């Protein structure tokens, strides 16, 4: 497994956030960075085991069969969420950063453009 | 009578620049950073799936 699915560009995250959370960006963005690095270089998974090899080949042949019949039911978890309050957190800084600031910036940036239409006078 | 004139269409032209960039910059970033931090959680659930498998193995 590598990076989570959403990919969004490392220059348009790590020069620009909220006033509220301005230095905390370039930090989360080297936390970030160690870990999609960190994750990157794993094989996910072991190989199985040969099975009818280690019950031939360990002579207590049955001591062997239980940990058949328990590690080929015992399956294992991928850790849970705890965090995606995070995709919460961007709907929310998205409804600012486009639609609070974006048509605040549009009524904005017409007050000068407007006054650039009287500035033709 | 020139100084005026040329002073005003200069510094509307400032405040116009900033806000169409500061429009852009705030959307995009922070979609950017949306799908920047949930990489990074997801990236670790695949590893310890991962490398469990490896761990019960040995």
């Amino acid at each position: 497994r590598k990076l989570a699915l959403k990919t969004i560009d490392w220059v348009a995250f790590g020069e620009i956030i909220p006033r509220n959370q301005k230095a905390v960006a370039n930090s989360l963005k080297s936390w970030n960075e160690t870990l999609t690095s960190r994750l990157a270089t794993l094989p996910e998974k072991p190989p199985a085991i040969d099975w009818a090899y280690y019950k031939a080949n360990v002579a207590k042949a049955g001591l062997v069969d239980d940990f058949e019949k328990k590690f080929n039911a015992l399956k294992v978890p991928i850790p849970e969420d705890k965090y995606t309050a995070q995709v919460d957190a961007e709907e929310k800084e998205d409804v600012k950063s486009c639609a609070e600031f974006l048509t605040q910036s549009k009524t904005r940036i017409q007050e000068y453009e407007k006054e650039l239409e009287k500035m033709r006078n | 009578q020139l100084e005026e004139v040329k002073q005003a269409s200069i510094k509307q032209i400032q405040d116009a620049i900033d806000m169409e960039k500061s429009q852009q910059a705030l959307v995009q970033k922070r979609h950017y950073l949306f799908d920047v931090q949930r990489n990074n959680i997801a990236m670790a659930l695949e590893v310890t799936y991962r490398e469990r498998l490896h761990r019960v193995y040995r």
